[PDB]
């Protein structure tokens, strides 16, 4: 078969995003072989949500989004559908339909930054429950109470998105987690990314 | 509705330092804003500070630097105020504010921290009664005075509470960490000198009861 | 800091009457961004809790009756009352949600009507007051109208200020009328010293102070 597309960027990136800006990646129009990313069996944790890795050869959809973030160790049961905590009601939420697998790695090494990162950012504070698939990048004041602030760090008025803070030894714990999120979505349309022939 | 249950009152010297709870009932503590409110000379209120439970931020007043400093206890869902250097300007009621939401704040009963340097003494009691043989009024006046109590408030009641048409009882006033009162009836002349009265005070934290004849 | 004043500190109301309150704030207090204006009203009951009433200072909470009606943006606010029962003998207060720190109101107390015309009832000291080593010569004044009297004290002619204690109770219920006792202390040495010990006091609905005095013969 010809034009192999590069389905492998997205597990061998070079640059991640944040959990409050993650990133999707549309794929169209080319081949993936399943078989690398669950038979080779090179990742931590790895679990299809509604669907079977062995029947993904047969069964072919039209569209994937490859979203990519970088989460804790603890916080990788919050990427499931139906969940709630830190995350799951604040920066990324998976819906009761979710059809998708979720594939994640420990990033030990390379994404360590001794001495704290403060790159990867995450939302505590919002007004509201995020809805599924949603993404919000724009960072206003938080506001728990009556008191109008503008531009103040006071009480009752803080910043909306801290840092991760990454210890290199440490019992696993909040470790950092490379989270691959490729939903698989089959519509009416005529299907354009289906397996090996 | 939301159940802020406050402590009872206390009674502490100055210079010692007293605790201030506030039990929380229905909602989540951990979700909403606690704040404290005194309330000093009768009518005025003060605001003391707040601290969101949550993250447990703290701020203070001008008028409340270092002096009173809030903690929370989250497996008991109470709120805390510790007063400490306690001095005679802080006798006053502390109320309880919990911010629910913005249209009602739900405020609790009242804590009252009374703070003197004195001792229970029993009332005395000194009638009184006009030295007049004749007036052309048709109502007299009789006087009852308590003075040398403590503490505050004590029950008075006239001719064993059955006389309570046409009574004023006046409130204390502090003189020498000593609190005095003053009641005044009107009686008509049909009854006065031709009947007698007595003036009946009762004590419950001295468990003293004094019964003089006018 | 911010700073607020309320205009004026107490009005006599009859039943059936409006009623509008006056706060005013040192700067304005509107938030640009949500379009509202952080303050509140409070109402305390004498012996209870106080209570929120009316906030963002045009919105009506869920239970208050219809006749609160909440007014103003800016500087200016006003809270009006359509009619007023017997429920709203209370105190007002004005509260500011702007910053911090959170400054309250004055307070505004409402009272009844009217005309009460008051009485001297002087009480010599008794006998066990003298036994105990002091003296104390008292007059009261009751059932008068307003609130603000004055009384004077002059033993022999010449005024005395110390040791002049005054009692003011709220307004009674029954008449709706007040009632105040002044207490004059000194020792038993002062008693034997001195014959005479008026107490005057002055009110606007006489045109003479009523005078009272007793002899120690």
């Amino acid at each position: 078969i010809t034009n192999l597309c590069p389905f492998g960027e997205v597990f061998n990136a070079t640059r991640f995003a944040s959990v409050y800006a993650w990133n999707r990646k549309r794929i169209s129009n080319c081949v993936a072989d399943y078989s690398v990313l669950y038979n080779s069996a090179s990742f931590s944790t790895f679990k299809c949500y509604g669907v079977s890795p062995t029947k993904l050869n047969d069964l072919c959809f039209t569209n994937v989004y490859a979203d990519s973030f970088v989460i804790r160790g603890d916080e990788v049961r919050q990427i499931a559908p139906g969940q709630t905590g830190n995350i799951a009601d604040y920066n990324y939420k998976l819906p009761d339909d979710f059809t998708g697998c979720v594939i994640a790695w420990n990033s030990n090494n390379l994404d360590s930054k001794v001495g704290g990162n403060y790159n990867y950012l995450y939302r505590l504070f919002r007004k509201s429950n995020l809805k599924p698939f949603e993404r919000d990048i724009s960072t206003e004041i938080y506001q728990a109470g009556s008191t109008p602030c503008n531009g103040v760090k006071g009480f009752n008025c803080y910043f909306p998105l801290q840092s991760y803070g990454f210890q290199p030894t440490y019992g696993v714990g909040y470790q950092p987690y490379r989270v691959v999120v490729l939903s698989f979505e089959l519509l009416h349309a005529p299907a354009t990314v289906c397996g090996p022939k | 509705e939301v159940q802020l249950q406050q402590s009872g009152p206390e009674l502490v010297k100055p210079g010692a330092s007293v605790k201030i709870s506030c039990k929380t009932s229905g909602y989540t503590f951990t979700e909403y804003t606690m704040y404290w409110v005194k309330q000093s000379h009768g009518q005025s209120l003060e605001w003391i500070g707040g601290i969101n439970p949550n993250i447990d931020d703290t701020t203070y007043n001008q008028n409340f630097k270092d002096k009173a400093t809030l903690t929370v206890d989250k497996s008991s869902s109470t709120a805390y105020m510790e007063f400490r250097s306690l001095t005679f300007d802080d006798s006053a009621v502390y109320y309880c504010a919990r911010d629910d939401k913005a249209s009602f704040a739900f405020w609790g009963q009242g804590t009252l921290v009374t703070v003197s340097a004195a001792k229970t003494t029993p009332p005395s009691v000194y009638p009184l009664a006009p030295g007049s043989a004749a007036q052309t009024n048709s109502m007299v006046t009789l006087g009852c005075l308590v003075k040398g109590y403590f503490p505050e408030p004590v029950t008075v009641t006239w001719n064993s509470g059955s006389l309570s048409s046409g009574v004023h009882t006046f409130p204390a006033v502090l003189q020498s960490d000593l609190y005095t009162l003053s009641s005044s009836v009107t009686v008509p002349s049909s009854t006065w000198p031709s009947e007698t009265v007595t003036c009946n005070v009762a004590h419950p934290a001295s468990s003293t009861k004094v019964d003089k004849k006018i | 800091d911010i700073v607020m004043s309320q205009s004026p500190s107490s009005l006599a109301v009859s039943d059936g009457e409006r009623v509008t309150l006056t706060c005013k704030s040192s700067q304005s207090l509107l938030y640009s961004t949500n379009q509202k204006n952080y303050l509140a009203w409070y109402q305390q009951k004498p012996g209870q809790s106080p209570k929120l009433l009316i906030y963002w200072a045009s919105s009506r909470e869920s239970g208050v009756p219809d006749r609160f009606t909440g007014s103003g943006s800016g500087t200016d606010f006003t809270l009006t009352i359509s009619s007023v029962k017997a429920e709203d003998l209370a105190v007002y207060y004005c509260q500011q949600y702007y910053s911090y720190p959170l400054t309250f109101g004055a307070g505004t107390k409402l009272e009844l009507r009217a005309d009460a015309a008051p009485t001297v009832s002087i009480f010599p000291p008794s006998s066990e007051q003298l036994t105990s080593g002091g003296a104390s010569v008292v007059c009261f004044l009751n059932n008068f109208y307003p609130k603000d009297i004055n009384v004077k004290w002059k033993i022999d002619g010449s005024e005395r200020q110390n040791g002049v204690l005054n009692s003011w109770t709220d307004q009674d219920s029954k008449d709706s009328t007040y009632s105040m006792s002044s207490t004059l202390t000194l020792t038993k040495d002062e008693y034997e010293r001195h014959n005479s010990y008026t107490c005057e006091a002055t009110h606007k609905t006489s045109t003479s102070p009523i005078v009272k005095s007793f002899n120690r013969n």
